[PDB]
RNA sequence: UAUUAAUCUAGAGUGUGGUAGGGAGUUUUGGAAUUUCAUGUGGAGCGGUGAAAUGCGUAGAUAUAUGAAGGAACACCAGUGGCGAAGGCGAAAACUUAGGCCAUUACUGACGCUUAGGCUUGAAAGUGUGGGGAGCAAAUAGGAUUAGAUACCCUAGUAGUCCACACCGUAAACGAUAGAUACUAGCUGUCGGGGCGAUCCCCUCGGUAGUGAAGUUAACACAUUAAGUAUCUCGCCUGG
């Protein structure tokens, strides 16, 4: 409420989220903002479920025109990150389209993979769990 | 550049006003390129700037 | 102390403050730079203008006072 | 657009022919009317122009289309009476917004700035002094609501204490 | 372990307990220093001169403490 | 020397749309048909070319993107003479 | 993701107000300075180099004053400045004309980035035709130093440097850093727009600089105008 700020999506969604996530946990930030997609608002759904970022707001304003997305990131009170490295392999123009049976493991499970099969971004391992494969999103671990 | 009224004191103003005369025609008598007329120009510059502040 | 910005003069034509202008002209009929005249970028160069212009009348000398 | 022009006549001549040679220029123009012609009178030249040691110095303040110069610029340089036709235009460096006028107010401040008649003038106009109204009147807002209230957490701090305690 | 007077302008990633007091000015320094050292002191068992002490006290001699900005 | 105010009215559709696609070509075409007449006047003004090749570019590209929407659209439109 | 049928404005454009700038072309105008010539003043040198000599000079030079003609460039203003896409742009005026920044309760409604091929511009040198030629100066001649000097120095000196129409399309055409976009400490200046308002300083949005951490780099170094975190597109590299 109140942003007192303009802001702007970057360019194709996946992209956007990470480099926002990246920077701010380099530069020690805590909270960002972002314009808001379904695609986004489900990605950040499934990653604060898998305990990676703190609190996340989609944010309209007294209209039906704008919608806004922002989310705090996980720290602790030793101030260290919990998102250690973030890497997008589906890329614009380089869609990238494994089967259920080459789906990858982040870091031997450890990390985690956004996988977007038929159901919206859904993780890795309840992926193999519905062993439905596609849409390789991004490595989060 | 006329100035004297008994003396010595307009003579040594006069020092001055020739210092400067020919600092400035030191440069028409010499020619040289204009990209290094600028140079010269902007380092004379710099000059200033360290001294008289 | 650029004295233009100070009273916000806001225009300058050739005359009606011409007296003004010979104060920024040095005696040796010279256009004195920012160190004596103490006027701002902006002004500076209207002044360098309006007084070239002037010498285009004839109404200030060149080379003598 | 608004026009100015400055002429140069003849020196030693009286001022009568000098405006018969204005009234013979006024009719050099095209058919744009609605001029001035107050003069700045017999002025001493500051150095020779073609063999005179001093002119006249005359205005005219028209305005209207650009047709207006072609005919007086090609009739001012023939003419034996005429000396310089310098033609200021609408082009000039300036601005003069009807929100920016009244800077009058900067005209009588300042002459009190100046006031120094009595001996304690402890007044320098080159002196900060901090005094400001400061009306924001600019906030640049943005409204916005929630419409989905994922898991919620508090707030902490990032206070330093290493060691905890020596022994 | 380190403690320092860490002023605004030094940076707390080397400094262990951080206080964030002013240095430059003589009445907080000796302010503060003196209460270290009556912490140091009453667990010696020593006396505390210049801390827990309460008002009325804590008054410091002053080469006058103003005049904050340098040049 | 444009006359921009008038020839608004001659494309506009509503009572207050001065930016619509159609306005947008008329001014270009009006801007076109100018500097058209300053550069035969001026065969050496280079930037004015480069701003003449600039609007013509723009003109075509407007253009080109009304007819991918509706193609009924600019039949009214192909008034102005062009192609 | 792709297709199709639609809606919205935040992307990008158009209009309104505010507004800066050596942005460009065409046509006129001006003063210094040099040269040549004319008129006097005057009598023996001038010129140039580390030093001298070719050269100029009693048929009167250098010097000095006045005047005319002629061509080229526009001191001072001029700066850790402004503009342009790059090359570049600085005496004054007129006409035509390009792009940029700030605020928008206005409008169209994804119309946007990149770009193989293509098109346009593109320093100086050079070339074709017609003019112009004050100064300067490749080639060339002569006087010096050197063993040699076809070089550095000196005295003459044409093409050219100037203008009108074309051609040539190369440069260390450099920020040795392709364009577009989102994010990422801070400090010191400076320039423009806006609000407040005597300047100075308050701050907002922009352009141009310095210092500077995480970060990057082989190091130098870059560091919010990136060589940082990432995407899209083009061009290019694969030992000498
Ligand atoms: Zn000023």
């Amino acid at each position: 409420i109140t942003t007192t700020k303009p802001i702007k999506a970057h360019f194709d969604p996946v992209a956007d989220l990470l480099t926002k996530i990246n920077n701010a946990r380099k530069a020690k930030l805590m909270t960002v903002t972002t314009i808001a997609s379904k695609l986004k608002i489900a990605i950040l759904e499934i990653l604060v479920k898998e305990g990676y970022l703190a609190n996340f707001q989609v944010l309209e304003n007294k209209s039906k025109t704008k919608r806004i997305v922002t989310f705090n990131l996980k720290y602790t009170q030793r101030r260290i990150p919990s998102i250690n490295g973030v890497k997008q392999i589906s890329k614009p123009g380089l869609r990238i389209y494994r089967p259920f049976e080459k789906l990858p493991l982040v870091l031997n499970g450890l990390g985690i993979a956004i996988i977007s099969t038929s159901d919206g971004v859904m993780t890795d391992k309840v992926a193999r769990l519905k062993k439905i494969g596609g849409e390789i999103l991004a490595y989060v671990w | 550049e006329v100035k004297n009224d008994d003396l010595e004191l307009a003579l040594k103003k006069f020092k001055r006003v020739s210092l400067e005369i020919r600092r400035l025609a030191q440069r028409h008598e010499y020619h040289l390129r204009k990209g290094m007329r600028l140079r010269e120009k902007r380092k004379i510059a710099q000059k200033k700037r360290r001294k008289f502040r | 102390y650029c004295r233009f910005c100070a009273i916000g003069q806001l225009r300058i034509d050739l005359i009606d403050d011409l007296e003004a202008l010979k104060r920024f002209l040095s005696p040796y009929a010279k256009i004195n730079p920012r160190r004596i005249t103490g006027n701002c970028q902006m002004h500076q160069r209207h002044v360098a203008k309006a007084l070239k212009r002037a010498r285009y009348l004839a109404l200030v000398p060149f080379v003598k006072d | 657009m608004q026009y100015n022009i400055i002429l140069l006549v003849d020196g030693s001549l009286s001022l009568e022919q000098a405006n018969q040679v204005n009234e013979k220029q006024q009719q050099t123009l095209t058919n744009v009317e609605g001029l001035q012609t107050e003069y700045l009178g017999l002025k001493e030249l500051a150095y020779p122009i073609k063999k005179q040691l001093s002119a006249h110095y005359y205005r005219w303040k028209f305005s209207g289309d650009n047709q207006s110069t072609k005919d007086f610029k090609r009739t001012a340089n023939i003419n034996k009476q005429v000396l310089r036709e310098l033609i200021i235009n609408l082009e000039r460096e300036y601005g003069y917004l009807a929100s920016i006028n009244p800077k009058k107010q900067q005209l009588a401040l300042q002459k009190r700035a100046k006031y120094d008649e009595i001996i304690a003038r402890e007044n320098n106009p080159e002196n900060p002094d901090v005094p400001v109204t400061s009306g924001l009147a600019s906030t640049q807002p943005r409204l916005s609501r929630t419409e989905k209230a994922q898991k919620p957490k508090e707030e902490l701090w990032d206070v330093v204490q290493k060691m905890g305690n020596f022994d | 372990p380190v403690v320092a007077l860490c002023n605004t302008n030094t940076n707390p990633e080397l400094v262990d307990f951080i206080i964030p007091a002013n240095n430059h000015q003589p009445q907080s320094t000796c302010l503060l220093m003196n209460l270290l050292a009556d912490a140091v002191a009453e667990a010696k068992a020593m006396p505390t001169m210049f801390a827990y002490k309460p008002d009325e006290e804590i008054q410091i001699e002053i080469p006058q403490k103003q005049e904050a900005p340098r040049q | 020397q444009i006359d921009k105010n008038g020839i608004i009215k001659s494309a506009q559709l509503h009572d207050k749309d001065v930016g619509s696609i159609q306005v947008q070509v008329s001014l270009l075409t009006s801007q076109i048909k100018q500097l058209t007449d300053h550069l035969l006047a001026n065969k050496k003004d280079f930037i004015s070319k480069r701003g003449l090749y600039a609007k013509v570019s723009k003109r075509k590209r407007l253009l080109k993107y009304l007819k991918h929407n509706d193609l009924e659209a600019y039949r009214n439109l192909v008034k102005t003479l062009n192609l």
